[PDB]
């Protein structure tokens, strides 16, 4: 069904030129990403470890389907950011079900509704996400050497093109082309560890790759000594495209370069598909035998890239004062407690695997739905603070840096909380979300003897909130150095609404100020379900937690 | 003897103070037996406060002679001061000890 | 705590939040339909989650029968 | 806050107190500070530790009565 | 005043017999075996998902 | 529903409120703090009426609620006697502290009612909850709302004071995280009455103290670690000290009765001496730096040190009397500190804007009814007799003598020098020559709210110092289950 | 045990993280902003070199050392081979401070590392069943009184049934005095 959307909107996009049917394309795409959800729901009534399709090139799991749905949905979720408006006008002589259902609004919508902006005009923007997507959901079901070399690229190479797709910012084509040229680097290592591989084994299938394993798994020829060789190659090249350290000085640089709007997809998605993949990989190159095999387990680059990832992430945050820089590194130390509950491999980390990648996939959401709220927040607003002046791409990065965050209580205070919200929940405090994430990788560290990791981990997560409360002071402890716009409230400057009904006959007519344009639905609702989910998880837990305690229940089942 | 009084019913423990042959896993069981334990150590202690009471009376009506008509009182405090400390169950839930 | 009371709430709860953070009035006459629709869907998704919770029930309960066969199983060819 | 009455700050007291608000910033490790460093931190309190690690249960009070030993070990 | 009258007005009297108000005092707050019957059983539950959250967590891979 | 459940909700209710009656209404900030103070007083009022059905002598947890419809993360409520004085001092604490900082705050004034409802709820919660992994969660909720209430309605030194706090407590409670994660791994949950039944080896034991006691000498705090203190508690608003000191220093004191006296017996018995060793320096080290302190607000804080040093050397001594002592001096601590920031950081600094206590002679004379409570006050702080705070040093002190010896010997120093800093404060700021010649203009005496909330506070140090078995009596049946001994003829019995 | 050859392993440590530190001044000279040349590697960035040659060198025959000296393996001499290194570390910085500083900061670690067992590599397996090892500590309530009173002692309001008689004996032996406590009461 992601193909049939495809071709479907190619073929549409093809034969039209008209950039104001950018919207709507959008719309389509979230709608089409609905069918899909609708078919993978349905396939998951079957207890399995794995089924090989369409020629064992493919494979179907519990796992699998499940990451397919929250893959689905949190792109329905980033495509709502061009699908709608960002602001709308809204007056309680508008606002009943008759009204909003049979009666009509008119008035001048294009510089309140910004109906022109850039990120309303590509058309091609809805088609790139796609194809994306569609990569991410085949690197997940992939069963073959070939298959993951072709899925990786396909999402790669889209993730280069939506980089780039700003074509008239020096920055936007600046990170397209770091993110290309350090990502080829990247897909050359994966491809060498595939092909040491196939050149050793003779097979691309990753079955008899993990046969192979398990017959050589036991406490004098040929030694399989390759497969911990190729697959260390091969794992560093996944490592560089989920940005863990070593392998991360172009994340801060290409996050920060690129439009917010596209820093929201290309910062979440790329990694739930790359770190689904890899369990299934580290579960079946297990040595139960202590053998000389497992001293060279491909493994410690995991651990060694999670060791390295919580100190780097947490301590090169504390001097940014860009924000999306602040949240490139901020992400790195997520990753650090994801590499470690992969790289323990029991099932309490499994089942901590599982919950820590999909509430930060949720949270970190919210963070940049948050901060893209706020650009547009500020449009009924001015400054005469001089660094401000002098940022670039103001229209594809609103928010840049932190101290254009002072004050923001004062001008939004639940917008405030919410963006406390979730930071704290980075942080990792109790009663929120992202502290019973950090609970349970602990405590799978703790349990299989990773005690010297969980005092690292915990160390460094006192570093890694230092920068985060830095955030939290400077938008609640100063006052804004941003004063409502003095035009929008003149007594003089009103724009007039028309309210007219089913056969376009004048109801009413409305003087409106500023003070009667607001967010967007799409973009408050969205905001306020996370916020909850986060606030609230401690009264919400057992179809989460079960579902996942579930799903490592069959992996390592029999 | 005093009568026993209606409050001193609900309160008085069904069961031996020891935990020979209590199972832990069962509850209702495994906290009687504490209680029987602590309060076992606290009727040791409020007989030695009555004693002490009784002493007191005893010395301040023999005065002088204190010394020579209160020791029987004297020897029965200074018995439970040894034998009877509010010690808990944690130890004795814990461990378990034979004459052997 | 009852899923079903605890879901409508959260949709109450999430009108609430949606109105502060765009700044608009809680409780205009003319827009209140929005908290019952807010809490239907609450009340929906909450009995989708009470099956989804009967059948994880099932799920678990067969699999900890499992654990306790291939722990007895192997116990009873280890008694040779 | 609260406008509080009117009071005859002292140029001087209020540096005297600035000083020792932001005292720690110019504190230096010398010769001098680790000898008082040492001795309040280390010494002091390992002092005090023996000699609870070495009375420790050593002698009771209680009941004993003439013929019978406060030490307990 | 007060604390003297209710103080007199509160007091048991010659040998046991108490007030009414006392009769009702300990009416309401009995719980005789109320307390000790709901414990018992949430000690057993959660003993019960203690085992089996070993068993669960401990399985062969 | 149950009872216990009522004390959380009602907060809860409170912040609903405050949140939508502008949508009723350019509301005054006048009805916002009286909703806030009504719903702290129903609290108060729910609070007495558990109080008043309480079992003194029973060894069930009461209130509860049957649940059993488990999850992973479920909230168990239960009281307890040697928790249930620790939720009254919470109850009764919080209607002065919105009352004390009535007038003092004058901006964002929703925002800091809605903390301190919140505040309440976790705090609560913290002794209410029948779970080491709940009590963790709650013990830990209160760190968000502090680096706000600080750094919003904080002085000067503000920022650097919310940063010390947060970053401090979040650290030392990391060490208690991985502590609590092995009790829970290894007996496979962490509600109260199945970790009571365990018995952990003495080695494990040696580790989860190692882990639980950095945290607990983190929140004491013992003196090599209490520079967040010295900066929170006087940085931050009236309100904000009262609880800081009042209530939120205690989560330690009474986490000991639940984390380390009944699952870590022999690692408490056979670490003692480096306890104790800890608890002396304290003792001294935070006496000889009180006596040199110019901020009056920072005095007090100073004093808290002491004064917690004494009540962690009794529950760490195996003795009923030590450790009823120790809640005692808990709950000492609550009512004085409360009013010595009272006088310190809510009217001196409400009308000279400084608290270097160079400016401050002889206030006797203008303020006779500020001498009368500032006096009692200072001497429940020196530990005098007539006040609760004498009995809860008499009864720590001999527990931890009758442990080892020779720190309670230098434990009892603190008589001495609390004696000494209390006085010479008391005497600079009220006697010690004539109405100071920095103040231009003159003072007022105390407000009809001033001195209630002080007369208020006094009255319960001195009619709990002449009949403290108003809380003895529930606390010695449910104390005596935290003493690891036996006895020879008295143990084991046939 | 075995002893081994101190200035041997040494030597295998200087060339082992100096070897790596070798390849940080390869590093530095090819990022070089200037022609400085292949050579400067010895020259520009040889005190990099250095440093490593003398961390790896101290650590490894310090460790080495230690482990003779005391007879024994276990995590304490990974301890003493930290400290010597820190204690390196800090004599190129030329501050007292700092060679403690960093002395503390390493063996800390290093020692820390091998306690809790080694981590960074495969974590050792008891290859026993952990479902009848986790319940067993689950279930394992109640011990035998002789096995706690090893870790704890008698005494310290710990008298187990029989303390006083025990206690005449433990004084009798050192003291050298017969205990016989007064009656306290004239009759009988
Ligand atoms: C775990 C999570 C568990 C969650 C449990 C439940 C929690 C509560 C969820 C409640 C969801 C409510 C959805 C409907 C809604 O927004 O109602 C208010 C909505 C807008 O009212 P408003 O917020 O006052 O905005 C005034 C104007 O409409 C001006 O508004 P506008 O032009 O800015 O945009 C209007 C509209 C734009 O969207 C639409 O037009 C909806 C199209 C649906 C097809 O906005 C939305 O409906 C956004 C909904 C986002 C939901 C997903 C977020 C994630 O009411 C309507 O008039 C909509 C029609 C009634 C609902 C029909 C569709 C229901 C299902 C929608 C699924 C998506
Ligand atoms: C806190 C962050 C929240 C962010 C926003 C998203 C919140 C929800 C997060 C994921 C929860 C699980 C969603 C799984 C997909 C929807 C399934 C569902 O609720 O109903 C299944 C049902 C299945 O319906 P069905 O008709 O196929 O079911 C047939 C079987 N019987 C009749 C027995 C029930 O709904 C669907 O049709 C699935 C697709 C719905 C459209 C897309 C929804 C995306 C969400
Ligand atoms: C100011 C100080 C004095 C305050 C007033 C004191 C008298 C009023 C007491 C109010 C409370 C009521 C009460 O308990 O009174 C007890 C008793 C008078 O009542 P009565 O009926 O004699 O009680 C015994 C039973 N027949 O009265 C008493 O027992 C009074 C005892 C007062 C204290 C005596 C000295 C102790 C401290 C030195
Ligand atoms: C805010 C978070 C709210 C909760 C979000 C998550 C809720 C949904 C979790 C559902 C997954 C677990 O719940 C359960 O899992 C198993 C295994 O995958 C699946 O179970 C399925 O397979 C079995 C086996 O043949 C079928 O007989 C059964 O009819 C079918 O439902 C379903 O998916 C779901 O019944
Ligand atoms: C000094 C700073 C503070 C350091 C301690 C902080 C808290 C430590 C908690 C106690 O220490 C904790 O002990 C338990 C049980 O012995 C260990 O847990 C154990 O589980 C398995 C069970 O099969 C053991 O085989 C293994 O040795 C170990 O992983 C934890 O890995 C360790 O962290
Ligand atoms: C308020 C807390 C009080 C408790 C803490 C202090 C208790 C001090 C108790 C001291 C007495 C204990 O028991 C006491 O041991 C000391 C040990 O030297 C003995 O003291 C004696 O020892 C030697 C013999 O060895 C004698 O020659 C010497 O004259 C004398 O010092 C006493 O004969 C004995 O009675
Ligand atoms: C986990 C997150 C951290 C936990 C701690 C949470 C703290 C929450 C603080 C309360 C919520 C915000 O509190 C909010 O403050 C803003 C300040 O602009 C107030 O907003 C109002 O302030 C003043 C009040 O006179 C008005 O003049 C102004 O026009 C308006 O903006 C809101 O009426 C109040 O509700
Ligand atoms: C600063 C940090 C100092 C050390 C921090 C805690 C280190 C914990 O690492 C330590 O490892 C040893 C050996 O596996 C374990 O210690 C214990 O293990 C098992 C239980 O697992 C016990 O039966 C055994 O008696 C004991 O050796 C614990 O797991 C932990 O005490």
């Amino acid at each position: 069904m992601i193909m049939i959307s495809i071709l479907s909107l190619l073929l549409s996009t093809s034969v039209t030129l008209r950039r104001d049917m950018s919207i709507l394309f959008n719309r389509i795409s979230i709608i089409a990403l609905a069918y899909c959800i609708l078919h993978d729901t349905m396939s998951l009534s079957f207890i399995s470890k794995g089924i090989g399709l369409h020629g064992g090139l493919l494979h179907i799991t519990n796992l699998t389907q499940i990451f397919h749905i929250f893959i689905f949905i949190i792109s329905i979720l980033i495509l709502q950011l061009t699908s709608f408006y960002p602001r709308k006008v809204w007056i309680p002589e508008y606002s009943s079900l008759k009204d909003i259902f049979f009666n009509k609004i008119l008035y001048y919508r294009t510089k309140i509704i910004n109906k022109m902006g850039e990120h309303m005009k590509i058309i091609e923007y809805p088609l790139i996400l796609l194809f994306v997507i569609s990569g991410a959901v085949f690197l997940i079901s992939t069963n073959d050497l070939v298959s993951i070399f072709l899925s990786i690229e396909l999402q790669s190479y889209g993730l280069y093109l939506l980089s780039t797709i700003y074509r008239n910012s020096e920055l936007s084509t600046t990170g397209g082309l770091i993110y290309f040229l350090l990502g080829g680097l990247s897909s050359c290592f994966i491809l060498l560890g595939t092909s040491l591989l196939y050149v050793n084994s003779g097979t691309t299938s990753l079955d008899g790759l993990y046969i192979l394993n398990s017959i050589s798994d036991v406490n004098s020829w040929y030694k399989p000594y390759y497969l911990n060789f190729s697959l260390l190659i091969f794992s560093i090249g996944f490592l560089f495209k989920v940005s863990a350290a070593p392998f991360h000085f172009w994340s801060p640089d290409v996050y920060d370069a690129i439009p917010t709007i596209v820093t929201t997809f290309v910062a979440i998605i790329a990694k739930i598909s790359i770190f689904i993949f890899l369990l299934e990989l580290v579960y079946y190159t297990n040595s139960n035998a202590n053998s000389y095999l497992s001293e060279f387990s491909w493994t410690y680059a995991l651990l060694i890239s999670s060791l390295l990832s919580l100190i780097i992430g947490t301590v090169v945050g504390l001097t940014q004062f860009r924000i999306k820089r602040l949240l490139a590194y901020s992400t790195i130390s997520h990753v650090g407690f994801i590499l470690l509950a992969l790289s323990v491999s029991s099932i309490e980390s499994t089942q901590a695997f599982i919950f820590y990648l999909i509430q930060y996939s949720i949270s970190n959401l919210n963070a940049f739905f948050i901060l893209i709220t706020i650009g547009f927040s500020l449009y009924g607003y001015v400054t005469n603070n001089k660094e401000y002046k002098s940022l670039l791409d103001k229209n594809n990065s609103p928010i840049q840096l932190i101290s254009q965050l002072k004050g923001y209580f004062y001008i939004n205070p639940l917008l405030s909380l919410s963006l406390a919200i979730t930071i704290f929940s980075f942080v990792g405090v109790p009663p929120l979300v992202g502290f019973f994430a950090k609970q349970m990788v602990l405590s799978a560290a703790l349990d299989n003897g990773y005690i010297f990791l969980s005092l690292i981990a915990i160390i460094t997560s006192v570093i890694g909130a230092v920068y985060y409360l830095n955030v939290i002071k400077e938008i609640f402890f100063y006052s804004p150095e941003h004063e409502v716009n003095p035009v929008l409230n003149e007594s003089d400057s009103n724009f007039s609404l028309r309210i007219l009904n089913e056969k376009n006959v004048l109801i009413r007519s409305v003087l409106l100020k500023g003070r009667n344009i607001f967010i967007s639905s799409p973009f408050s609702i969205t905001i306020s379900i996370i916020t909850n989910v986060i606030l609230l998880f401690i009264f919400m837990n057992k179809e989460w937690l079960s579902m996942g305690t579930i799903l490592v229940q069959i992996l390592f089942s029999a | 003897p005093t009568p026993e009084s209606e409050a001193f019913l609900a309160k008085k423990p069904q069961v031996p103070p020891t935990f020979d042959g209590v199972d832990y896993e069962d509850n209702k069981r495994l906290k009687q037996a504490q209680d029987a334990i602590i309060r076992e150590q606290w009727v040791q202690v409020m007989m030695g406060r009555l004693v002490r009471e009784e002493l007191s009376k005893c010395y301040y009506r023999e005065g002088v002679n204190h010394l020579e008509k209160c020791g029987k009182l004297r020897e029965r405090y200074l018995q439970l001061l040894a034998n009877a400390k509010v010690k808990g169950y944690l130890f004795e839930q814990q461990n378990y000890w034979s004459k052997e | 705590v009852n899923r079903i009371l605890f879901w409508t709430g959260f949709g109450l709860a999430v009108r609430f939040w949606q109105l502060g953070i765009e700044m608009r009035p809680f409780f205009n006459r003319k827009s209140l339909w929005a908290y019952p629709l807010f809490g239907g869907v609450g009340a929906s998704f909450g009995y989708w989650l009470q099956s989804i919770d009967e059948k994880q029930t099932k799920m678990l309960e067969e699999r900890k029968q499992a654990i306790l066969e291939k722990r007895a199983r192997r116990a009873q060819r280890q008694a040779e | 806050g609260l406008q509080h009455y009117k009071i005859a700050m002292d140029p001087a007291l209020v540096r005297l107190g600035s000083m020792i608000s932001n005292r720690y910033k110019y504190f230096r490790w010398t010769k001098r500070t680790a000898l008082v460093s040492f001795m309040y931190v280390v010494v002091v309190p390992s002092t005090i530790g023996y000699l609870a690690y070495k009375t420790d249960g050593l002698w009771d009070l209680r009941a004993k009565r003439r013929g019978d030993l406060i030490s307990e070990r | 005043a007060s604390s003297f009258v209710i103080y007199n007005i509160s007091r048991p009297g010659p040998n046991g017999e108490p007030s009414s108000l006392h009769k009702w005092f300990s009416k309401i707050s009995d719980y005789k075996d109320e307390w000790e019957t709901r414990n018992t059983l949430m000690a057993a539950a959660l003993e019960q998902a203690a085992h089996d959250k070993h068993l669960l967590l401990t399985a062969e891979r | 529903m149950s009872l216990l459940y009522v004390l959380l909700i009602i907060p809860i209710i409170g912040i609903f409120l405050i949140s939508t009656i502008d949508s009723f209404y350019f509301f005054n900030v006048s009805y916002y703090k009286k909703i806030a103070l009504i719903t702290t007083i129903l609290n108060l009022i729910v609070s007495l009426i558990i109080y008043i059905l309480f079992d003194f002598s029973n060894n069930q947890f009461q209130f509860i609620q049957e649940n059993l419809d488990l999850s992973f993360y479920d909230i168990y409520l239960g009281v307890d006697g040697v928790s249930i004085y620790f939720v009254l001092l919470t109850t009764i604490i919080m209607p002065i502290a919105l009352v004390s900082n009535w007038n003092s705050i004058t901006n964002n004034i929703k925002s800091y009612l809605i903390i301190m409802l919140l505040l309440e709820t976790l705090l609560l919660a913290v002794f209410l909850v029948l779970d080491v992994l709940l009590f963790y969660i709650f013990f830990e909720s209160i760190l968000p709302p502090l680096f706000i209430l600080i750094g919003l309605f904080g002085s000067s030194n503000k920022v650097r004071a919310s940063f010390y706090i947060f970053l401090y407590t979040l650290l030392g409670s990391l060490f208690l995280l991985l502590s609590i994660l092995t009790m829970s791994s290894i007996v496979g949950t962490t509600y109260f009455d199945v970790l009571l039944k365990s018995s952990f080896e003495y080695t494990t034991q040696l580790f989860l103290f190692f882990g639980i006691f950095i945290a607990f000498a983190v929140k004491t705090p013992v003196w090599g670690l209490n520079s967040w203190l010295l900066r929170a508690h006087v940085e931050s608003p009236l309100g904000g000290s009262i609880v800081l000191a009042a209530i939120v220093l205690k989560l330690s004191l009474y986490g000991v009765f639940r984390l380390i006296l009944p699952i870590l017996p022999q690692a408490s018995l056979n670490l003692t001496y480096i306890v104790y060793a800890i608890g002396a320096i304290t003792v001294l080290y935070a006496s000889f730096s009180t006596l040199r302190t110019v901020d009056v607000k920072e005095l007090i804080a100073y004093s808290s040190v002491a004064h917690a040093a004494i009540y962690l050397m009794g529950v760490f001594s195996n003795t009923i009397q030590g450790l009823e002592g120790a809640i005692l001096l808990g709950l000492a601590h609550g009512f004085v500190s409360s009013g010595l920031f009272i006088c310190a950081g809510g009217i001196l600094y409400d009308r000279t804007g400084t608290r270097l206590i160079y400016f401050f002679r002889g206030l006797t004379q203008i303020m006779p009814l500020f001498s009368l409570f500032f006096f009692i006050l200072c001497l429940g702080n020196a530990g005098t007799p007539l006040t609760l705070n004498f009995v809860g040093e008499f009864m720590s002190l001999y527990g931890t003598l009758e442990r080892l010896p020779i720190a309670g010997m230098l434990a009892s120093t603190s008589i001495i020098f609390s004696a000494a800093y209390s006085i010479y404060m008391y005497n600079r700021i009220a006697f010690g020559g004539s109405v100071s010649l920095y103040f231009i203009d003159c003072f007022r005496d105390l407000t009809k709210r001033e001195f209630f909330i002080l007369f208020t506070l006094v009255s319960f140090t001195v009619i709990l110092g002449i009949y403290p078995s108003f809380v003895l009596d529930g606390l010695h049946y449910n104390i005596s289950s935290v003493v690891y001994g036996i006895e020879p003829n008295a143990s084991y019995l046939t | 045990y075995h002893p081994k050859d101190a200035v041997h392993l040494g030597l295998k440590g200087a060339a082992v993280v100096g070897g790596i530190g070798l390849l940080f001044a390869a590093v530095r000279t090819s990022l070089a902003r200037k022609n400085v040349g292949p050579w400067a590697i010895f020259t520009r960035n040889g005190k990099l070199a250095a440093t490593f040659a003398a961390v790896g060198g101290a650590y490894d025959f310090t460790r080495a050392a230690a482990a003779n000296l005391r007879e024994k393996e276990d995590w304490v001499n990974n301890g003493i081979g930290g400290l010597f290194a820190g204690a390196t570390m800090g004599l190129t910085t030329g501050r007292i401070p700092r060679v403690l500083g960093f002395a503390a900061l390493t063996g800390v670690v290093l020692a820390t590392a091998e306690y809790a067992g080694s981590g960074l590599r495969g974590v050792f397996k008891r290859d026993v069943d952990e479902y009848e090892r986790k319940e067993f500590l689950r279930k394992n309530r109640r011990r035998p009184i002789e096995e706690t009173l090893a870790e704890i002692g008698e005494g310290r309001g710990i008298k187990p049934p029989g303390y006083y008689e025990r206690r005449a004996q433990r004084l009798k032996e050192k003291y050298g005095v017969d205990i016989n406590p007064v009656c306290a009461d004239p009759d009988q």
